[PDB]
């Protein structure tokens, strides 16, 4: 099957700048079996460019596609607050059909480090048997960044879950939320809980940490 | 024997510029986002910008924005920071480090030295 | 205009069996190939297969995560395209979608529904408990922890605080169950004074819960 | 040129 590459996964830009979206096949598809779609969040794929190059019926003139072989583009060039979104591209030229990973085109801002807040669990859920532990990352961009839980010095992998927030319409950051998941049992037999948090804008992690019964 | 050595720092003028290098040892960078950072005298070491892998972009402190740029030369495992209208406050020793999540997650273990620029 | 409208999804137990249908109107349905395409929550779109119009022969092609499981039909006196899921799994769990084959040489997905969400769990209904996230500007929050089905709602004092509100996405947990957090953040020395409350509300369970937040003694 | 089991709008 043909892998379909793009990059980036995420495109930094601002409202009035050109958007340039990369394609890569694994193996070379002739232009007219690629397509681009558009896809706002909340809503439902649309087409946009399919052949390579051809637009589809009402998208506006500022969407271009080009290339052959196994290196497609994308072109939009002017951004309108509507085209933040994400795009995928599709080869429709052997089976399976395929479609890339997508790219998401987001407001790029100024790096902003993230707040870092750690929940002990409540004396309520304790009851129950189980013991949540929650890390917030706050209003940090971009939205890379790293959680790791660490019980009496000891990281723990394979027993936490995160989310993310979409991008803020107001101050374009992202926020973070993860959850470290242990017994009852287990979260009595220790006393330091940490999350440390890594981001690019951080020179060294930041750790928030409780003891337990303080 | 994965080093950092920073140079390009020096005195200027208000209102000057200095194009700072970060030259990499033992490893090929092109794999891995480079940053800058600055450590004032009395404060704590503060982000600068970052150059991350060709086509995935640069992003840049708020206290600089407009004024640095930051660009790589991956065939000379080289990254770069272009200072433009200097001023004092800008008085630090500025660091690279590379950041070895390739995911881009600020995993900064390999420093340099630092290169003092000074604005007075 | 096209119009397609995909029905039928729902919520399904492993091994059972669902029927999409995708009723199309606008068009002359019988001229075109239909394509289903699905998008697993939070991740991207995976082509489920097609089927050629009668002229074309009427046959279908499908992936292999689908092969042996899903058949696509249609009915063309009616407009209705249709998708078998037999032998389903929780990796099916997606927003199914029913796409228009463009004709010619160059054969886009050239209109989509607005797809049907199919989710696939032995998981019984059952409404969340809310535990506290209290602030030790301070931040604080409400766990919803331990529900099922998608989706629950959450406030803060029945609305009238939305800034610095977050409410993040659910995660599905490996007990089939779902958790979500939602935080906010707010000047540390109002806490004192200020109730802070997260309305919480699961409607398939007819769960309503307002829990108030506040510091630990 | 093009794989038939790939075409949706040609007969194979």
């Amino acid at each position: 099957e043909i892998v379909l590459t793009q990059s980036p996964g995420t495109l930094s830009l601002s409202p009035g700048e050109r958007a340039t979206l990369s394609c890569r096949a694994s193996q070379s598809v002739s232009s007219t079996y690629l397509a681009w779609y558009q896809q706002k969040p909340g809503q439902a794929p649309r087409l946009l460019i399919y052949g390579a190059s051809s637009r589809a019926t009402g998208i506006p003139d500022r969407f271009s596609g080009s290339g052959s072989g196994t290196d497609f583009t994308l072109t939009i060039s002017r951004l309108e607050p509507e085209d933040f979104a994400v795009y995928y591209c599709q080869q429709y030229g052997s089976s399976p059909w395929t479609f890339g990973q997508g790219t998401k085109v987001e407001i790029k801002r100024t790096v902003a480090a993230p707040s870092v807040f750690i929940f002990p669990p409540s004396d309520e859920q304790l009851k129950s048997g189980t013991a949540s532990v929650v890390c917030l990352l706050n209003n940090f961009y971009p939205r890379e960044a790293k959680v790791q839980w660490k019980v009496d010095n000891a990281l723990q992998s394979g027993n936490s879950q995160e989310s993310v927030t979409e991008q803020d319409s107001k101050d374009s950051t992202y926020s973070l939320s993860s959850t470290l998941t242990l017994s009852k049992a287990d979260y009595e037999k220790h006393k330091v809980y940490a999350c440390e948090v890594t981001h690019q804008g951080l020179s060294s992690p930041v750790t928030k940490s409780f003891n337990r019964g303080e | 024997x994965v080093q950092l050595x920073x140079s390009g720092g020096g005195x200027v003028q208000x209102g000057x510029s200095l194009x700072l290098s970060c030259x990499a040892x033992x490893x090929x960078x092109x794999x891995x986002x480079x940053x800058w950072x600055r450590q004032x005298p009395g404060x704590x070491r503060e982000x600068v910008x970052x150059x991350x892998x060709x086509x995935x972009x640069x992003x840049x402190x708020d206290s600089x924005x407009g004024r640095f740029t930051x660009s790589x030369d991956x065939x000379x495992x080289x990254x770069x920071l272009q200072x433009x209208x200097l001023x004092x406050x800008d008085x630090a020793x500025y660091y690279c480090x590379x950041x070895x999540x390739x995911x881009x997650x600020x995993x900064x273990x390999x420093w340099g030295x630092g290169t003092x620029v000074t604005v007075s | 205009e096209v119009q397609l409208v995909e029905s039928g999804g729902g919520l399904v137990q492993p091994g059972r069996s669902l029927r999409l249908s995708c009723t199309a109107s606008g068009f002359t349905f019988g001229d075109y190939a239909m394509s289903w395409v699905r998008q697993a929550p939070g991740k991207g779109l995976e082509w489920v297969g097609f089927i050629r119009s009668k002229a074309n022969g009427g046959r279908t092609e499908n992936p292999a995560s689908v092969k042996g499981r899903f058949t696509i039909s249609r009915d063309d006196s009616k407009s209705i395209a249709y998708l078998q899921m037999n032998s389903l799994k929780t990796e099916d769990t997606a927003v199914y979608y029913c796409t228009r084959v463009e004709l010619g040489s160059s054969w886009s997905l050239g209109y989509w529904g607005q797809g049907t969400l199919v989710t696939v769990s032995s998981a019984s209904t059952k409404g969340p408990s809310v535990f506290p996230l209290a602030p030790s500007t301070a931040a604080l929050g409400c766990l919803v922890k331990d529900y099922f089905p998608e989706p629950v709602t959450v406030s803060w004092n029945s609305g009238a605080l939305t800034s610095g509100v977050h409410t993040f996405p659910a995660v599905l947990q490996s007990s089939g169950l779902y958790s979500l957090s939602s935080v906010v953040t707010v000047p540390s020395s109002s806490l004192g004074t200020q109730t802070y409350i997260c309305n919480v509300n699961h409607k398939p369970s007819n769960t309503k819960v307002d829990k108030k937040v506040e510091p630990k003694s | 040129n093009v794989d038939p089991n790939a075409n949706p709008n040609v007969d194979p």
